[PDB]
């Protein structure tokens, strides 16, 4: 993908995750957990859904129309009813064939752009905090106990509790 | 040790492979299917109007043969054709079959009106071995064979029908071909007969020619089905004086009106599907299908290719 | 308290709407409209060349028949049928009508190429009440109504033209079918007329047909129009021992040459606009257009859709 | 968009830029203001205008055609003229759907892409000197009057001035 | 002085310009052409099986005319009319000509399967100096030329063949029309011909008209073409109290076979190519092709641009 | 390019790197040297191959169509199969315009994308021992001999090595 995060630094994904798409997996001095994001979740989610109904509309009501089967030779005429038949299909055959392949290069780039947004959220909310170890997870230079990594995962984390913590621990 | 956090994506066992632009084969966690492969097998009656042509094409139909005496009066958004229809009548043939049967298709209906004619000078209601009903000579019930009047002359034909009404009517009239000159004399008196019909702003006028065709139903002559169409206010004229197959009413016409026939062989079951094909009903949400290019309703496209993935989930990566 | 610089992006009150992938409706900060949806109202005469049928159609402008007299000479880039075209002259019929019409229609030009011809052995110049010019009897212009010589024979009729030109000449000629054995032999002796029209490579043989149609402007009798095209250096013979309606010359055939014929009812303005469409002319920049199927000239392509916006802005984001 | 700078980690947009596309708020010792980044709004603008002349470009002229409309039902050729059309029309609807949809998925995004690029330039201006303050806005971590702004706005600000005070000002 | 690392991409002295979305002019590190705009200028032989007509065409070719004869037993793919072939027999005409071209391209095959027919009451061969091979009286080799008994009457003719095997017969037979009364009595006896064949399903009758067209090769009469089809099981009967033109035979129809017809000037080469044009062979990979309108086998698909570059690099920065 | 990577923060390409597309340039105490990086220039060769090989694949294949040149005017039959061809060849020549110019603005994304990834896992491999110049280079705050300089071109560098150094000469 052209964010290069899914398939990317992100190593791989997560078989144990089935409640969400993507997700905060932390260690800390309590343990280790597991949560579901729910805003990037959705955001894929609602593309996808979002493109999937654009294409079902159903547009297509044919009744009379011409005969695309023949019983006897008559040239002229039948040769045109079937190069017309056969110049139709054609274009829709193709049409199809270039709307799928487009319409999974996007997708695959989208849900490789929401993985990078969601990185790139966390790594907002940790200022100085936090450094990138390469591989989507961030090492983080102070305390942080279950209702920190939570509030890193609400988005109620404020970096200015424990700024000189953790400027103190990266630069010493 | 300090605490960190990871943010991931989820991943399944088995993916499912999908093209992109770059790629005929990229692993992703869901895709959904969108060319519609599978159908009914029997052709569903709702919510579209059938009517079985069984043993009758659609042109019998409408001239009248002996098995297609259920066909009046019925009324259809597709009638079907089966492969199993059969000649029961005078063989005859068709000049542009294939618009007559067409225009029927499109009308949707078979309910005859009924005219009353005076043919003056002609025996009337003629019949053959070769159109039995019940064991019985009889004719295409919507055609009337005249012949000379009982021991005298074809009184020459010059009947006319005003189009008083607010629709175009269809009128289906013939030509008969004898097999020789005895039979064309027994029959019309006339070495050469003629049949002209005509409205004010078309017409079309035909000489029977006699000879020899192969025996159908032990028949050696032909009769040729021919049609006029007749505007509101327009009028059409039967002028002969030998050989005319006499119509005994017209069709209404209806445009372009939402009918058609479907060449098919499959039963019509008690399914729902707004979609036929001649390979049985389409019953689905996708966009596009394999099934038949014949469809009719709303349908899926149909396309050449048996597959084609859409992705709806992320690359998937379990390893 | 640092300096602070933050980057950011401009928005508007009210944003518009469009259409993307995965969404119906995103607001953009602006849009502009793909889909032409207006119209003029009057067919503009530049830089389209235009000729106004008026009340005759192109085919009644062909043969000369008495409203069309003004319809001489003249060529166009789109030539205009109105409905309320009227036929006034003998009632006639033209297998093929259509082709007739597509083939005129193309060569853009009603200017004829007159011709002296000797028909030997005939009156001339025939005229009818079905066809009256000023209140007195005539006939199509471009045609020669042929009769019986007076009081003897219809001379045979056998004259040739050598094509000696440039160009693909077009012949109208026609044949007359009576309404009676009378009118037959009072006109062209004969009892069965025939008339046989041909050059090298290709030929037409009529035999007219004698009966009653509908009475048009008191006539029950019909002529049937036939066409000839004849290449450089080859000839074309009529050949008649009666009922022959004669030619008085030739049109010119140019070859796909830009041009057609419209039915449209719209008066012809004084504007400019380089697309007609019957409902009128199109002014647009917008490359699809939901005003026609039937669009004449440098058009945008016609679309179901009543719009498709573009967007030309980032997202609207004010709150 | 595939970037989640506009609709994004930038909360909204300036109703008040009147003057380009994109630009700075500044906030410093004398005051406030706002003003256009001129080369990341014409880049925008230029693809815009770019995509716009490519959809233009007159290409459909068409003279003498087919009926497209009849007053009698003749069976045969009638329904193939009409079945032409009608399946001309179809492929050409479809092309301007597909045509607009993935002409403004793109265009979205290309926004979203441009509003980045200047994010990220000016990112790279200011080194060691600033911080992301998760919004779309830099803290600068040294006196900078309306001068120094300026020279961050065209691109002539040298961070080496300023090193050793934000640094400083930074880490402890 | 601190070390630094530098990342980077490749350029080149000289880009080549592609087209974008948004962009007319890129430039670009590598791009490749899809668009196929050369072609061969000879016919390749192989892989499809072309026959050459040469100076008959395909028509020509079917009924035996005196320069066709390397045209009897051929096979093909794609058959190749040229623009030298000329009529060198007898003047005919044949309604709708085109499909009967295009049934005879389409089924591959000039092999003539022979019949034996008795034609009681007629002499048969006959010849015109108007069809002459090596210098003698000739006539269609695949016709057969019928006049009166001589001196006396033209047995009538009702002669019928049953296809008995498991393909569908095509009957090429035609219809003499004189230049006048006497060479109609002269040859036929009967002062008015009649042809009629029917099969089963399908029947086609003919009156012969008698006059003056141009003069061919010295000829002023015509033949008239016409075909009859027989399915398995099916009969045809050839009935006729005059000029009939009679067949020796008749061909054998495949379906839709995978063969047709070229109209190309070009001399075969000896070169290797699956898809022809008029304008010679493509041998390329590209999706697209500038050539011609006219390709037949595994070609690039037609279109109007003269040139689209794919990108295959990035975009050149040289400088 | 969505990315600004390539005709973006990269200056220009170098025409002495022609055994890779991408590639790194360094600076240290031996001298300088470019090498190709093999796995982003594998990345973007593959993707356009990938696309070229989708393109080619030949599924055009006709024979007895219907005539598409004339002798003579017919009217009505005529007209309708020129109207058909016209229509078709209009309708692949839009199918090909669209094709290529879609095909070439993914292609130039892809490039400028993958320009970025390395860039990006550069970045993450340097850790706090680097600094982004802002023209796509690094400054590397400690010594870094030939051996060390390669460690990063084939990933084997460890930042935990050379922290306190490259620390120390930032912060001072």
């Amino acid at each position: 993908g052209l964010f290069g995060a899914i398939a990317g630094f992100i190593e791989n994904g997560w078989q144990g995750l089935i409640d969400g798409w993507y997700g905060f997996r932390h260690q800390n001095a309590e343990g280790t957990g597991t949560a579901a994001d729910l805003k990037s979740t959705q955001a894929a989610i609602d593309q996808i859904n979002g493109k999937l109904n654009r294409l079902i509309e159903k547009t297509n009501e044919k009744y009379h129309q011409i005969e695309k089967e023949f019983e006897q030779v008559e040239g002229r005429i039948q040769d045109l009813e079937k190069y017309v038949e056969d110049t139709k299909i054609d274009l829709w055959s193709y049409n199809a064939e270039l709307l799928v392949a487009l319409e999974n290069q996007h997708t695959i780039d989208v849900t490789d752009s929401e993985m990078n947004k969601l990185f790139e959220r966390v790594r907002r909310q940790l200022r100085e905090n936090a450094e990138d170890q390469g591989n989507g997870c961030f090492e983080i230079f102070h305390q942080c106990d279950n209702n920190c990594i939570e509030s890193i995962r609400n988005g109620t984390y404020d970096h200015n509790i424990y700024r000189d913590e953790a400027i103190n621990n990266r630069i010493k | 040790g300090n605490p960190i956090i990871c943010l991931g994506h989820h991943a399944v066992e088995n993916g499912t492979s999908v093209k992109t632009l770059t790629d005929n084969h990229v692993e992703v966690v869901s895709a959904k299917e969108l060319v519609e492969t599978k159908h009914t097998d029997e052709l569903c009656p709702s919510p579209l109007k059938l009517v079985d042509g069984q043993d009758c094409d659609l042109i019998n139909g409408a001239l009248g043969s002996p098995g297609c005496d259920r066909l009046q009066d019925t009324t259809w958004d597709v009638f079907i054709e089966r492969p199993t229809a059969v000649d029961t009548c005078y063989p005859f043939d068709v000049p542009d079959y294939q618009s007559l049967r067409s225009i029927l298709a499109s009308s949707g209906s078979l309910e005859f009106i009924a005219e009353q004619f005076t043919w003056n000078g002609v025996k009337v209601d003629g019949s053959s071995s070769a159109c039995l009903r019940g064991g019985r000579n009889s004719f295409f019930s919507r055609l009337n064979w005249l012949t000379k009047a009982t021991n005298g002359n074809y009184g020459p034909i010059n009947v006319t029908k005003e189009n008083t009404g607010s629709y175009v009517r269809l009128y289906l009239w013939g030509v008969h071909h004898p097999s020789s000159d005895n039979e064309q004399t027994d029959l019309y008196k006339v070495a050469t007969g003629r049949v002209t019909v005509s409205t004010r702003s078309d017409q079309i006028s035909i000489v029977p020619n006699i000879g020899s065709r192969p025996r159908v139903r032990n028949q050696s002559g032909r009769i040729s089905i021919y049609w006029t169409l007749v505007n509101p206010g327009d009028s059409i004229i039967f002028n002969s004086i030998g050989n005319l197959i006499a119509p005994r009413g017209h069709y209404k016409i209806s445009k372009s009106t939402k009918s058609t026939v479907l060449k098919s062989d499959k039963r019509i079951g008690s399914c729902t599907s707004p979609c036929l094909t001649d390979k049985g009903s389409i019953q689905s949400d996708k966009p596009f299908q394999n099934v038949s290019r014949i469809a009719i309703g709303n349908c899926p496209k149909y396309v050449k290719q048996g597959s084609l993935m859409l992705a709806t989930g992320m690359r998937n990566i379990p390893g």
